[PDB]
Order: C-alpha cells, then structure tokens, then sequence
RNA sequence: CUUCCUAUCAUUGUGAAGCAGAAUUCACCAAGCGUUGGAUUGUUCACCCACUAAUAGGGAACGUGAGCUGGGUUUAGACC
RNA sequence: CGAUGCCGACGCUCAUCAGACCCCAGAAAAGGUGUUGGUUGAUAUAGACAGCAGGACGGUGGCCAUGGAAGUCGGAAUCC
C-alpha cells in the first residue's frame, strides 16, 4: 500500500557515510577563489576552542522589534596563538586534477 | 491616459491573435495551423475573444 | 524532388564593396563593415562583374527543405546591404494608462532603466546588444530610438525592452501598457 | 515591525487555562492553535500572545457549548525575552476575543505578558499591568 | 476568370460602345469604393460608366481584327488605371466635370506616398473631437477659429514615406490625400477617327 | 456637443429608427441628443401610420433638433382590421395601394444617391428602395437590370 | 520506516475565459517539496469539529506479525 | 561473434518518446500547407495565383421581430 499519512524524512542523506572522520582537525575542502585585483593575503587560520560565555550589545536593525535595545548572545572563545610559516608548495593544473 | 492610436497599436500585440483549441497556443493572426508539436499542428482555431 | 538548380542574384549598390572568403560575406559601406558566417548551410556563392555589380548564390541538387535556404542567404545580405548604407532606426512607443513610464538612458547605449511601470518600485534595467545605441526621442514625448547597422542585433534588442515590461497575473486585454515597437525605418530613407 | 520572536510554546491542545476577564467564564479548553501547520503526530502548541480557539467548559450557560476565539495572556512555561530574562507567571490564563482581534469583556484581572500587549492593542488597552 | 462572367464581360462592354455613340478614355485612378460610386453618380445623368478588368483587354484582340481600327495606337497607353465612359456628352464636358469633382478619396493602409501635401498652421475642417489622435505622434494642436487648428507648418508630408493604419485616417477627415490624381483624360475615340480632347 | 456642448461645429446627423410607436428601443427622436444640452423636446414634436419603424436622419445645427423624415420613398410609402403583429401580410400591403404611382413622386425628389441615368434608372432604385410590396406584385427584380437605357430614355 | 509513480490539492514558470480588480475555473513543462491535530467505529472506508499555502490519488507478495499490537474474523468454555 | 574490409543498385524518414524481422512479448477511432508520391475538377497570352490599387459599399437600423437584432435570439421576407 501507500503510506497512510504523509511525513517528512528523518535525517539527511547528504551526510551519509556517517562514521568517524579519518582526520582529527578540519580539512578545508575548497579554498575561496582569488580575485587577482586584491593584494595578496592569507585565507584560513587555525584556532583552539576554549569555552563559551555571554555578551551584551545594542542592535540597530531598522524595523526590528528589538531595535536600540540590549541583547544577550551566547559566544565562544577560540584561542588563536600566532602560527609559524615553514614551507611552500606549488600546484599545477592538470586535466586529471590538481598536482 | 491612453490615446486612440496607441491603444490600437497595443491591441496589435496583445489582442489580435488566433488561439489553438487543443493546446491554447497564441498564433499569429493569419494562421490556419497551430505551431506546436504537442497538439499535432491542428487546424481547430478560434479568434482570441475581445473584451466587452 | 532533386532540383538540378535554383539560383538567385543579389544586385548590390555601387557604393558598397562586398568580399567573401568562401562563405563569410563581409560587406562594407558608408557606416562600417559587417561579417556573417553561412556555414552548415551548403550554398556556393559567386560574385560577378566590375565594381562587384552582382552577387550570385547557387544551389545544386537540393530537395525542398534544403532548397528554401537559397533565398534566405539572399534575403539576409539585403539586410546587410541596407543596414550598412542606410542604417536602421526602430521607433518604439511607450503606452501607459496607470501613470508614467520613467525611462532614462543611464549610459551611451545601454542600461535602459524603466521605473514606475504599473506603479512598481522595481527598476527594470536592460542592456542592449553591442553596437546598438538607444536614445530617448527628442522628436516625440514618449519614444526610444534604436540605431544600429545590423537587423538581428537591432531587432532583438528591441524585443527585450518590449518583453521586459510584461504585465503578469492580470487581464492582458485590459492592462494595455508597456513599450511596443511602432515604426521600422532607416536612418536616411528618401 | 511585526516581529513575534519565538517564545517557548507551553500549552498544547487540551490545556485548560483560567479565563481572566469579566465575561463570566472560568475555564478555556483549547481545541487548536490558530496559525500552526504542524507535522505528523504532533499536538499544536499555543504560546503567549497566540490566537487560539477555545470552548468555555465552566461558566455562563450562554458562553458554554460553542467555540470562541481566545488569546493566551499568561503561560506557566518559562519563556525567554530577547535579552536573557526567563519570565514565567504563576498560572495559565486567557481571554475571550473576536476574530477581528478585540475583547469581549472589559476588565482583565492580573498582569499581562508584554508579548501580548505588543500584539493585540485592544487587550493592552484594558490591561491592569503589563508585566 | 469564369466563362459566363467572361462572356458577360464580353457582352457588357460590347453593347455599351454601340449603345452610346462614343466613349472617352478617362483616367479612373485609385479612388474609394463609395468615392468612385459618386464618380458614377456624378457622371451618369445621361451616360454609362464602366470599369473593366478583362473587358478592357479585348481592345488587343479587337485591334488585331481591325474593328474600330487603329487600337494599337491606344493599347499600351493604359499603363495605370484609366477607363471608359459611355456618354452622349462631348470632349470638353467629360474632362471638366471630372476635373471639377476632384474626389478626396480615402487611402489604404501600408501604402507609399509619392505625392505630398503642404500642412499650414490654419483650419481646414476638424469637427467635434480631441487632439489626442494628433497627440499620439507628438503633434499638439489648439482649438480656435472653430475647428481644431494644427499649429505645425513644417513639411510633415514627404515623398515615399510609410503610411500606417491610422496615418491615412488623419488625412481623411482633413480631406487631403497623398494620391491626389482625380480623373484625367487625353485620349478620345470618335467612330474610327481617333482624337484627343478638344 | 456630446460631453458638455464643447466649442465645435456641431451639425450632427445620426441613423435613427422607430418613428411613430416607441418600439422596444424605448426612444424615438434622439440617439446622442440629451447629453449634448440640445433638447429632445423638439424631436418629440416630429415624433408624433406608419405605426412602425422608419430610418431617420436628424439634424442638429448647434441648438435645434430639426428632425427630417428622409425623402426615401420606402419611409413614406408605408406611412400612407388593425395592423397587428406577427404579419406575414404577403408582403405588407392590402394589394390596392397604387404602387405604380406612389413611386412617381419619389423619382422626382430623390436626388442624393444611386447613380442615375435618365429617370428610368431612378425608378429602378426607388422601386428597389421599397420594401412594402417589393416592386409591385411579387415579381422581384430578376431581369429589370438593363432598363437604364431602354426605358430610361423612354421614362419621360 | 524507506523508496517509487503521476492520472497535480498547494508551491516555482506559463498559456485561455462569458477575465475589469478579488476569488476563480480548462490546460502545459513539471513528483524537487509538503498533504495535519482530534470525537465514533476493530475498522480499510464514512461522517463530522479546527487550523492550514492544500488538507490530491496511489504501488512495492492488497509493503511491513523470527518488527509490535491481537480490537475482528476463525478452534476448544458460554448466553440470546 | 564465424561471415559484406561489395568502394553493392533505386528510393523513402528527423523523431526534445525515431525504427530495427514468423509464433513474439513492436496499441486504436481520429488528426497534421512535416514530407514523397497518385486520382479528379479547374485557369494561363479573349495572360495567370500574389503584391502593389480600391474595401465589408449606399437608398437602409430595408420591411419587420419588437424577442431588446444598424451582419447576430429568430421572421413568410432579405433587393437594387
Ligand atoms: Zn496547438
């Protein structure tokens, strides 16, 4: 037969080798595209997650029922000591892929 | 405000058409066969009904 | 079936020189040059006479659908003759019954912004094809003018701004407004 | 503008909430929240300041035994403002209203959540104290 | 063409030449259906008018057979739509009374304009109406001295210009035309003695 | 005249029906008059056989509705036991209303239509402009279309 | 609890009206995405109260009992 | 997959669902100025079909129906 009552699905199939990661740290899978007008600059950093804490700020979204009032907003604290550059790598485009 | 000539100029593009009774296409005013292959170039055509 | 020959001749004016590399007719007149590529169309083109008096197209052994292109090759060249000597003007009028169409030519010949159409707050901007210049008519209160030396780019670029102002979800035979082509002439005519 | 930032819905269908005005009712019996599209096998829930249909189960014989629109004033489930204070009153509450959005009675006892007073101005006219 | 229609065409023209003593070659140039009705209404009081599509061509087959001789002097002169009028009238009356009428016939849509009209800033006749039909193409005209007065005086009317559906209509109520030819005569047939208007 | 008696050259003419009895148009004299400030009052004066429809040309020289019954014979032939409905009188006459001589008056006054040779061609028109008995008794025009030369020069 | 179909209830793009606007009806490419909470009955089905953009129809051994429930059929006890 | 790796013969067909072999697992009534043949009647040098050159003409909303009908429910009628 058909399902008696319709229903939305559980979970998402777009994430479906649901298993332990081979890595331990994040592996950025696609870096932002370079607009060669801009002066050279890095793209990504490497930080450590410390904990969480509050914050209090104003807000100036025009039209919101929360305009020009306090809001409290849960935040993290990602401690980020300066890294150290040690090596350079060059990549060449190949019809197969990147080398 | 719309003028005499302009209205009949507008009626040329929106109001003087031939319609195909099997697929509801919008043919050019002197056609006796439809244009689309999803009804088979049928020749059952009627003028697009002009307003009151 | 299988007609042994059906040809056509293009008498071209004496102010024009036309050259053709096999099937890439290049026409040059008082206003500029035009290049058109007739490939995958299978017609042999010839050119006869001093000053290039006449262009002669040819077509051997052609069935019906393959025959009716001998004139189409001829007919486009006429538009490449006329478009380069005279130059096309496509006059087009703005019909409005709600309240004014506010068209302003933001640049030389492109970005034809169309405000207050049907009362909308959207600024419908349209970019003309290369080499087609749009000007708001000094001659009449509500007309644009598209001048260009190629019918396909001139005529298409008119259909955009006509089609880019379309009433939606309303009785079309009642909401008669927009921008609709009126006159299809030349730059110098008589 | 029309902001109604999510507040923890705490009265599912079946909630019996004390009436809070002088119409003479004493219990609203929620039947269905108004504006909820729902999912398979989930009771609709009515927050604070949400129009919700209700059938008076104890009070004036005129009112009982028919469906009257209602608005939930005070809810017992601790809901969060958008500044981190979790306000929660002492009892469930409500008030009869027309579907045009204006009261039937003319005297509300007890406080009114600030969420309602921002939404239904007619209720905020008669509110004793917008807590 | 048909057969009976063709034999009737043979029958109608052949009688009218015999019925009225002589017949004139009058130019029946482009003119309205009712506008050329009046051409037949004016010219008939004691005369017969006839327009022929294939009656007029028997001149060739007759000229070879030399009846009412020398039609070869008149066969290829009928380029353009000139015509015959079967009358008991004379050479000067046919010419002048058809000149006098000078029909301002209504034109056609999509035509060409070899003939021009000057457009002065005065009144020629424009009754109860709105200038908006002129305001369509940018011409703005005021109302004074009775009819609507077109204040423009520049040569709006040129040679070979395109005429739209509404364009001939404007010249109709102004009663001006880009085809102002009227009715023109220069050729006469008088019982075998060919003449020109006297 | 139409909106508010605009400043113009009004000499308007319209094709109006139903003289005498009102008919189902529920109007006799005006078609564009009353909104033009030109009263239909004087058009009603002419409105007051034929108990039946006509065609009326009405003239309005800026202030005056001078209604004129057109001199077309058919409009006058009819106007001169009750003439009840659903007839069907074959065709509209009694058979003895002297059709051949009502049309004498018309031939001498109708001079605004239908190209005329000698008056043997107006007689073709005004016997065919008729619809009372359709060209006295019921022989319709069938071979009477050549008399413009053989009964015109012998008409007077 | 998963998937699939389209002969489409709503959503994106569009065609037509006896289409002024609002609501609507006929149709096209179209299955990505949704199609509910309950009283009564074992119920599939049905009929109702309420909200909703709509509360469209179906298939997979009339899906699914070493997945459950056993309410009713359909053993043995009984009563009319 | 053994055999056309013949410089095989004449043709027909564009499919945004092509078609591809007895029993056989390839649907119809009906349509298509898609395309290629056939049959029949015409018209063209008393010259064609187009397009340029004029248009639904006027007495006339004929007379009537009155059901409102100047081309319209519908009328013996319905011509010049
Ligand atoms: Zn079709």
């Amino acid at each position: 037969s058909h399902r008696k009552f319709s229903a939305p699905r559980h979970g998402s199939l777009g994430f479906l080798p649901r298993k332990r990661s081979s890595r331990h740290r994040g592996k950025v899978k696609s870096f932002p595209k370079d607009d060669p007008s801009k002066p050279v600059h890095l793209t990504a950093f490497l930080g450590y997650k410390a904990g969480m804490t509050h914050i209090v700020r104003e807000v100036d979204r025009p039209g919101s029922k929360v305009n020009k009032k306090e809001v409290v907003e849960a935040v993290t604290i990602v401690e980020t000591p300066p890294m150290v550059v040690v090596g350079i790598v060059g990549y060449v485009e190949t019809p197969r892929g990147l080398r | 405000i719309i003028e005499p000539s302009l209205r009949q100029l507008a009626q040329k593009y929106n109001c003087d058409k031939m319609i195909c009774r099997k697929c509801y296409a919008r043919l050019h005013p002197r056609a006796v066969n439809c244009r689309k292959k999803k009804c088979g170039h049928t020749n059952n055509l009627r003028p697009k009904k002009k307003v009151k | 079936m299988k007609t042994i020959l059906s040809n056509q001749t293009v008498d071209i004016p004496e102010n024009v020189d036309i050259s053709l590399k096999g099937r890439t007719v290049i026409v040059k007149g008082p206003r500029g040059t035009l290049r058109r590529d007739f490939n995958h169309i299978n017609v042999e083109l010839s050119l006869l006479g001093k000053k290039k008096k006449r262009l002669r197209v040819d077509k051997w052994w052609g069935n019906r659908k393959e025959l009716a292109t001998v004139r189409t090759i001829c007919s486009h060249v006429q538009n490449m003759i006329k478009g380069v000597t005279l130059g096309f003007r496509y006059k087009m009028r703005s019909v409005y019954a709600h309240f004014p169409i506010n068209v302003v030519i933001q640049e030389n010949g492109s970005l034809v912004e169309i405000r207050n159409f049907l009362g909308e707050k959207y600024i419908r901007r349209v970019r003309m094809r290369p080499g087609v210049a749009c000007s708001v008519s000094q001659a009449q209160k509500d007309e644009l003018v598209l001048e260009g030396n190629d019918i396909e780019l001139v005529s298409n670029s008119a259909a955009l701004i006509q089609q880019a102002t379309t009433v939606k979800n309303k009785d079309i035979r009642k909401f008669l407004d927009g921008i609709y082509v009126s006159e299809k002439g030349t730059v110098q005519q008589a | 503008s029309g902001a109604k930032f999510r507040i923890s819905l705490g009265l599912p269908v079946g909630a019996v909430i004390n009436c809070a005005d002088n119409t003479g009712a004493k219990n609203l019996y929620i039947i269905s929240v108004k504006g909820i599209k729902g999912r398979l096998n989930r009771l609709p829930a009515a927050g604070v300041g949400d129009m919700v249909m209700a059938t008076v189960k104890k009070g004036k014989p005129e009112l009982r035994k028919k469906v009257h629109p209602a608005v939930v004033i005070r809810q017992r489930k601790s809901y969060r403002r958008k500044d981190g204070v979790f306000l929660y009153f002492e009892d469930n509450a409500g008030v009869i209203v027309n579907n045009k959005g204006e009261m039937k009675g003319s005297a509300i006892t007890g406080p009114v959540a600030k969420e309602c007073a921002d939404l239904w101005p007619r209720i905020a006219s008669n509110a004793g104290s917008i807590a | 063409d048909r057969a009976t229609w063709k034999s009737n065409y043979f029958l109608k023209i052949i009688q009218l030449l015999d019925d009225y003593p002589k017949c004139f070659i009058v130019g029946a140039d482009n003119v309205g259906s009712k506008q050329m009705q009046q051409i037949r209404m004016s010219l008939r009081g004691k005369a017969v008018v006839l327009m022929g599509k294939n009656t007029m061509m028997r001149k060739a087959i007759r000229g070879h057979l030399e009846n009412n001789p020398a039609l070869e002097k008149l066969l290829p002169h009928i380029r353009g739509n000139v015509g015959f009028v079967f009358t008991k009238e004379d050479l000067t009356e046919i010419r002048d009374m058809l000149l006098a009428n000078k029909v301002p016939a209504a034109a056609r849509a999509g035509a060409i304009a070899p003939c021009e009209v000057t457009v002065p800033a005065q009144n020629t006749g424009l009754g109860p109406e709105k200038t908006s039909f002129f305001q369509a193409l940018g011409i703005t005209t005021k109302i004074s001295r009775g009819t609507i007065e077109i204040l423009s005086d520049v040569q709006l009317i040129k040679t070979g210009d395109k005429v739209g559906a509404s364009e001939a209509t404007l010249l109709n109520m102004l009663n001006i035309s880009p085809f102002s030819f009227g009715l023109i005569i220069q050729q006469v047939f008088d019982n075998g003695s060919i003449y020109n208007p006297e | 005249m139409p909106p508010k008696f605009d400043p113009n050259e009004i000499k308007v003419v319209y094709l109006r029906c139903t003289g005498g009895e009102v008919g189902a148009t529920s109007a006799l004299a005006p078609k564009i008059g009353p909104l033009g400030l030109s009263p239909k009052k004087v058009g009603d004066d002419i409105a007051k056989k034929g108990l039946r429809i006509t065609v009326k040309l009405t003239i309005q020289n800026r202030q005056a509705q001078i209604e004129v019954v057109p001199s077309a014979s058919a409009l006058i032939i009819k106007a001169l036991p009750p003439r009840d409905r659903k007839k069907q009188k074959n065709i509209k006459h009694s058979g003895n209303i002297t059709f051949d001589e009502i049309v004498n008056i018309a031939r001498q006054m109708r001079h605004r239509s239908l190209a005329r040779e000698l008056s043997g061609t107006i007689k073709e028109i005004l016997g065919t402009a008729q619809s009372v008995g359709c060209n006295v008794d019921g022989r319709h025009p069938h071979d009477i279309i050549d008399d413009i030369n053989s009964g015109a020069v012998e008409c007077p």
